[PDB]
């Protein structure tokens, strides 16, 4: 298949915005299921987030072209037509126009057998109020939550970008709720619901203290993006490549990140009454595995919101519900 | 106005939260917010929808724009000397008002045209509606339509505690008595 | 045919009422509610409906009364089908749902012709009201009467009178009706 000149993504020729485009009729007749729906706020005149960067991990080489998660973007075409530029050499992407509080819209796409429904808003942060600032992004998210479907409504999982840090405490109805409160405590940042982004101001430290740091995570994030890319970029020509050597398609190799449940599969018996520590040595050995933490139920004794715990205590009991974070060689 | 729903809501779930808009197509959205339940009473008060929509009905039937207006606006009748014949008539318009009270057991096993005149003729109050035991809401409905026990009756009058003579009406101790402030007594 | 053409104005300001009609007195001090454009149903300003806030906390069923006499049957259906989306639907539609044409809407009876002329003539509106409720199936609310009368043609409102109030041949009665 086409390749990136690096050998990094998939690559595609260049292409105009109507044939990826798509309306209700066209949307709803694709069978689409477990993919990524972004739920795109934007002017005509608003400034380019770069949808690019969301795109272009999720067409990694290390994933098989039938594994690529196809992704449908829902905005405005005056906005998208700029970013179609960048956007036109990656596959399985469909343009929607419209806005995404249409419900209408909304179930075309099928976000009901969604794996991530990713909501931005590309326009001006902070004109006006600091409380009408993520009216969009809040008002998108409880819609969804609100819908009902009939072959689903709260656990459809989503993912809101914030101008905001004290936004946060609307998107979930149901937690304790203090602006004195910092965003990483808070419920929904916890569960991977939210993401604003103060929690990179750290970043600028990191950079000049472990060097390597901030490019182990480039790699492991963008999913290789190379100096050898950013080089091509500068040149103004957009993405290239063609079919390209063995010596290159040998880099598909590289550690990506999943996600494990302890429900089925071999690892399911430490599940049931064993320990983490237990867990990560016969993961390591046998399939080449680093468990890095877990993602368990909020409520066990019911909502559907796991929440993070990065590299927990070796005697740390496991639930045969749990999901765990790994780095794979697949 | 929206925001301020959804941090009230995202405090509080169960919690009756009406609202004033302005344009329509913005009541779409609060209908979307899930704690917000249209059962315990969340009205989105959409000025644009009632604004125009009073303005409608004058097309079918003009001046009731006007009629509709002076029934929500809770006035009374305070009548100058300086005024008219017509202005007169109209200020005592102004100060009725709707009304929602209790029927006695008087009207029990009664049809709805019958209960209405012995409102508006006896007691001195323009029946409307009766709310029927999912409440429905019938408008002067037929013949047909019977008062059950403890019906909610909709009124036209000049105040609420002149309403409330249809909760102390009685058939064997009230018909006889012209005076219509002589049924203040409970006692039946 | 000039001045007889029937129109009513919305206004963003209340005390811009007096430019509307061109013979009365007018008084910025005096309220909308109680001046002539507004009392013949030439004017409606959007001020008078900030009542309407107080009386659906006290009377939660009496805004849904008025949603059903108003907008003709502003279902709770409609708003969360009109929140999906697709705009209006329907098609044909079963018996069932048609039966639910029968509601009541309001309408006006002028007292000229008609059965109803005769209590016009010389009787009164209490009269009236116990005749047309029994026959008809007919709640009359109120009368459109001529302001002048001894000539413009401004009627203006009379939302429930007394028992004993005298009626013209030239009023308009408002009337729920079941036609
Ligand atoms: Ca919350
Ligand atoms: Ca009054
Ligand atoms: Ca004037």
């Amino acid at each position: 298949r086409k390749f990136d000149s690096t050998g990094m993504f998939h690559w595609c020729p260049d292409r105009p915005l109507n044939d990826c485009l798509q309306d209700r009729s066209q949307a709803s007749a694709s069978g689409l299921r477990n993919h990524v729906v972004v739920c795109l706020f934007a002017d005509a005149a608003s400034p380019l987030i770069g949808l690019r960067n969301l795109v272009m991990p999720l067409r990694a080489s290390n994933f098989h072209y039938h594994e690529l998660k196809p992704t449908i973007i829902v905005g405005n075409l005056d906005y998208l037509h700029r970013e179609w530029k960048t956007l036109q050499n990656f596959p399985k992407l469909s343009i929607l126009p419209g806005s995404p509080l249409n419900r209408a819209n909304l179930r075309a796409v099928n976000i009901n057998l969604c794996d991530m429904c990713v909501i931005v808003s590309a326009k001006d942060r902070n004109m006006e109020d600091p409380n009408l600032v993520d009216k969009e992004a809040i008002l998108c998210s409880l819609n969804i939550k609100a819908m009902t479907f009939d072959d689903a409504g709260a656990n459809v999982p989503l993912i809101t970008e914030l101008a905001n840090d004290s936004n946060v405490q609307f998107l979930d109805q149901d937690d304790d709720d203090d602006p004195d409160t910092e965003l990483y405590m808070t419920q929904p940042f916890a569960c991977g619901t939210a993401f604003a982004v103060s929690v990179l101001d750290s970043l600028m430290s990191t950079s000049y203290f472990n060097d390597n740091a901030l490019t182990l995570i480039r790699t492991l994030i963008t999913g290789g993006a190379t100096p050898e890319l950013e080089q091509i970029l500068a040149e103004g020509a957009g993405m290239r490549g063609g079919y390209c050597s063995p010596a290159v398609l040998a880099n598909r190799d590289r550690c990506r990140v999943a996600q494990i449940s302890l429900f089925d599969g071999p690892l399911a018996q430490f599940g049931q009454g064993g320990h983490y520590g237990e867990l990560f040595v016969y993961a390591l050995r046998h399939f080449g595995i680093l468990c890095i933490g877990l993602y368990r139920f909020r409520d066990t004794n019911p909502s559907s919101k796991r929440y993070v715990i990065t590299n927990p205590p070796e005697d740390f009991p496991l639930l045969p519900t749990d999901q765990v974070y790994v780095l794979t060689y697949k | 106005n929206i925001m301020r729903v959804i941090s009230i809501k995202n405090y509080h779930s169960d919690i009756k939260v009406i609202v004033q808009l302005l344009q329509y197509h913005n009541k779409a959205y609060l209908l979307n917010i899930p704690s917000w339940d249209w059962k315990r009473g969340d009205d989105a008060v959409c000025v644009a929808e009632l604004k125009l929509g009073f303005i409608a009905q004058s097309c079918l039937a003009p001046g009731f724009s006007t009629l509709m207006a002076n029934l929500f606006t809770m006035r009374s009748y305070k009548p100058t000397p300086e005024m008219s014949q017509w202005q007169t008539d109209y200020m005592r318009g102004t100060g009725m008002e709707m009304y929602t009270e209790y029927l006695s057991s008087a009207f029990n096993a009664l049809t709805f045209p019958e209960a209405a005149e012995l409102c508006f003729s006896k007691l001195k109050l323009l029946l409307l509606a009766i709310e029927v035991r999912e409440s429905t809401l019938a408008i002067n409905p037929g013949p047909k339509v019977k008062i059950e026990n403890a019906t909610q009756g909709f009124f036209i009058a000049e105040s609420a505690e002149e309403v409330k003579r249809a909760f102390y009406y009685c058939k064997n101790c009230h018909a006889n008595v012209s005076d219509v402030r002589q049924i203040k007594k409970c006692k039946c």
